[PDB]
RNA sequence: AUCGAGAGGA
């Protein structure tokens, strides 16, 4: 008699019914936009829909700062699918291949980090700071080290065969300060890409092979994963990441402007979304004529679902 | 629905302790997202979605 | 002229505050917490350099050469131990957007040499 | 004009790029690079207009002016320009990079927006976000202004 | 044993076909509800 | 949905092709050689059997509501 | 029918 499931039941169905993230007697001051009615006009709207985000900067904002496509959205939202009315630039859709982290447990990696030469924070004599590195897990200084270039090393090699590290962590080393950042926190967007060696992609023929019988030897994108060939990359750790476009960009040129590639790009027309893929050459269009037909394909007609009867 | 188990232990005087367990005590029910771990379409074949009247390119998630 | 340091108390680890003693006018920097006192040496108390007229090369630190984002060149050898290849980049830093002089790092490890040219 | 802007680029890190009165170096090095860059593009859409014949459409819906625009058969088929946010070239989103596809301290035309192709050629994908930042910037203006305009 | 350009078109799109056949399109709402319920419930009784 | 009885532009009909063709498409005929074969010349027609998706098939994998 | 919210079109 004393517990009430009334409570629990109740405020969940009027979340989610009414879209008011908050208390029921703060509709006020609850914020709106949450749960939106399933858009069930066509299947592109629906898969749009699912893969949608927005900011909440509002739509009265007159700023054009929130709005404007960051060249950060690269790969990881579409830089076409957008409302063309208030929403502008604030109510954004995934990009195809981007997939934002579940969050996890730093334990271990802590745990690695006191086994390494890691010193803590309490421990290292306050003058070894300066020309040592700072090392940052999940937003928390953790202690210094006096080898970044080999512990960085060590950390992507634990990440890339599902060690202690798993995939979706994040581990960024910021060299001009002697910063080492360790995300594994939820909410981080990533995206795969490929590995690259001294010169040359880590992904090969044996590679290919195995996946194109990916119906009889069970080798999946798991295996891809932790074959150490593809890589999850969320945002902050793109700024140290040197991208190939595609494998054409690694042959040796009679000019070299790069030369020491550390990752590749799967296929650039990844960074599309759901409703900007169903564009056919979209390179030859005009950009507002992509995002009008992106924001039109969620008008378009169809069976919106095999079982509408 | 959502249950949990309480344990409430009676403190008044003497060392008088007991703990009596309330197993499965029910806490609310909590919307299921279709297509999860914990909705009744996980992990099944189209021709048991199709027997259901569920589309099997339903991607879920709502 | 210089910059100008702060000087920590050998009693309780403060700073020195500066203060003059008019009898023999020799510039003092006394504790202002506890009753320590010491003789300068600098004879100067502030310094404001408004041209920030400083060396980058300063600020620029050897670990650098270890990015694989910044671009390399081989055209530009290290003076102190001739290797040919070298890490380039701008001043990068408020008071320096100006300036595009390009700051060389020598990529070899154990020099880390730093120059312009 | 690359090349010209790799002269710019090495006059610029060699300190032999005199500021004219008025602007700081910087802004200098910018007004020359845009003002190559602009010449190149004017040059090709004349180009572009020399080669159009009198049967071309795209030349007969200008001449009469019923739709198009000498820029829209340059960017049809010549060159399709620099692309531009706020006023100045693509900003370094990133740390001194537009795109972690480049290199750091980069100011080259395809690094900070000049979009070499055509739209009959195709862009290529740096390009194209690009691209896509230039028609976001135009959309965000014209969704603002109509409040300010209307009151 | 290294991938030639004749073939690097139709080995990107092989990758991407395991990738969205393995994971799928809705895989974020997905795992981050499969968190809550599993984990982040347990956390808030405790 | 199903296989259109008339091409759209002509008024030819490709309804009574649909069969045929998949059986040609299994017999590993190609798609151009499988539309020579029924005799579709313009590409009107071509393009109404080559883009046809049948989603009759899926639909009849539900049961019916009434036995 | 009232309020509020969301999605949209020009
Ligand atoms: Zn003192
Ligand atoms: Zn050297
Ligand atoms: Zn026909």
């Amino acid at each position: 008699l004393a517990i009430k499931t009334r409570i629990i039941s109740d405020g969940l169905k009027y979340s989610l019914a009414t879209g008011n993230w908050g208390d029921q007697k703060k509709a006020h001051q609850a914020r709106a936009g949450v749960s939106q009615v399933l858009n069930r006009l066509t299947f592109a709207s629906t898969l749009s829909h699912l893969r949608r985000l927005n900011s909440p900067i509002g739509r009265d904002g007159k700023l054009a700062k929130p709005r404007q496509l960051h060249n950060t959205l690269w790969g990881m939202v579409c830089p076409a699918e957008t409302p063309e009315g208030h929403a502008v630039g604030l109510v954004k859709n995934l990009a195809l291949m981007a997939y934002i982290s579940v969050g996890s447990q730093p334990s271990p990696i802590l745990e690695f980090l006191e086994e390494w030469s890691m010193e803590n924070l309490e421990e290292i004599s306050p003058a070894a700071i300066a020309d040592a590195t700072k090392i940052f897990v999940n937003g928390c200084w953790v202690g210094i080290h006096k080898d970044p270039e080999q512990l960085m090393n060590t950390l992507r090699k634990l990440r890339r065969q599902m060690d202690i590290i798993v995939s979706e962590v994040s581990m960024i080393r910021d060299i001009r300060e002697r910063e080492i950042r360790i995300y594994t926190d939820a909410g981080r967007i990533c995206r795969p890409l490929l590995i690259v060696e001294k010169q040359k992609l880590l992904l090969k023929k044996r590679h290919i092979d195995q996946l194109k019988e990916r119906e009889y030897n069970n080798y999946s994108w798991q295996d891809l994963v932790a074959s150490g060939v593809v890589e999850y990359i969320d945002t902050l750790e793109e700024e140290t990441v040197m991208l190939a476009m595609t494998p054409d960009d690694l042959q040796e040129k009679e000019v070299a402007y790069c030369s020491t590639y550390t990752h590749c790009e799967i296929h650039p027309s990844m960074i599309l979304g759901v409703c900007a893929s169903i564009i056919p050459f979209p390179d030859h269009n005009q950009s507002p004529r992509n995002t009008y037909q992106s924001a039109m394909g969620k008008q378009a007609m169809g069976v919106y679902i095999t079982n509408f009867h | 629905p959502l249950y949990v188990d309480i344990t409430k232990t009676v403190i008044k005087e003497g060392e008088e302790q007991l703990q009596t367990q309330h197993q499965k005590t029910f806490i609310g029910k909590i919307p299921i997202m279709l297509r999860s771990t914990y909705c009744l379409l996980n992990g099944l074949t189209d021709r048991d979605l199709c027997e259901l009247n569920e589309c099997p390119l339903d991607p879920g998630g709502y | 002229p210089g910059f100008v340091g702060i000087r920590f108390c050998q009693e309780c680890n403060n700073m020195l505050y500066p203060k003059e003693d008019k009898e023999n006018r020799i510039l003092l920097y006394a504790c202002r917490n506890c009753d320590y006192q010491q003789e300068a040496d600098n004879s100067c108390i502030y310094v404001n350099k408004i041209t920030h007229e400083v060396d980058e090369l300063t600020q620029i630190i050897a670990d650098v050469s270890q990015d694989p984002t910044l671009p390399r060149t081989e055209d530009h050898p290290c003076q102190k131990c001739g290797h040919k290849e070298a890490v380039f980049f701008q001043s990068h830093s408020a008071r320096a957007e100006d300036a595009m002089r390009l700051y060389y790092v020598c990529t070899a490890p154990h020099c880390g040499h730093r120059w312009t040219e | 004009a690359k090349q010209d802007v790799i002269e710019v680029i090495e006059k610029a890190h060699n300190n032999e790029l005199e500021p004219t009165p008025g602007n700081t170096l910087r802004q200098t090095f910018e007004n020359q690079v845009n003002r190559i860059l602009n010449d190149a593009r004017d040059k090709t859409g004349s180009s572009a207009q020399k080669s159009l014949s009198e049967y071309n459409n795209f030349k007969s819906m200008v001449v009469s002016g019923a739709k198009g625009s000498k820029i829209n058969i340059s960017q049809v088929i010549a060159v399709v320009g620099q692309q531009n946010v706020e006023g100045k070239r693509i900003p370094f989103g990133f740390k001194h990079r537009t795109l972690p596809h480049f290199i750091k301290d980069d100011y080259g035309p395809e690094s900070r927006g000049f979009v070499e192709n055509s739209y009959l050629a195709g862009l290529t994908p740096t390009e194209f976000f690009f691209h896509a930042m230039g028609g976001r910037e135009g959309l965000i203006d014209t969704a603002v202004k109509t409040a300010e305009t209307g009151y | 044993d290294e991938i030639t350009p004749d073939l690097w078109q139709e080995a990107c799109w092989i990758v991407i076909s395991s990738y969205f056949d393995e994971k799928g399109l809705v895989r974020q709402q997905l795992d981050s509800f499969d968190e809550f319920i599993q984990m982040s419930v347990q956390r808030i009784v405790e | 949905m199903i296989i259109p009885v008339r091409c759209f532009t002509c008024g030819k009909i490709v309804g009574n092709k649909w069969e045929a063709y998949l059986g040609l498409l299994q017999a590993e005929y190609t798609e151009g050689d499988a539309l020579d074969a029924l005799g579709l010349k313009r590409y009107c027609c071509r393009r109404m059997l080559l883009a046809h998706v049948d989603l009759i098939e899926k639909l009849l994998n539900y049961a019916p509501l009434e036995k």
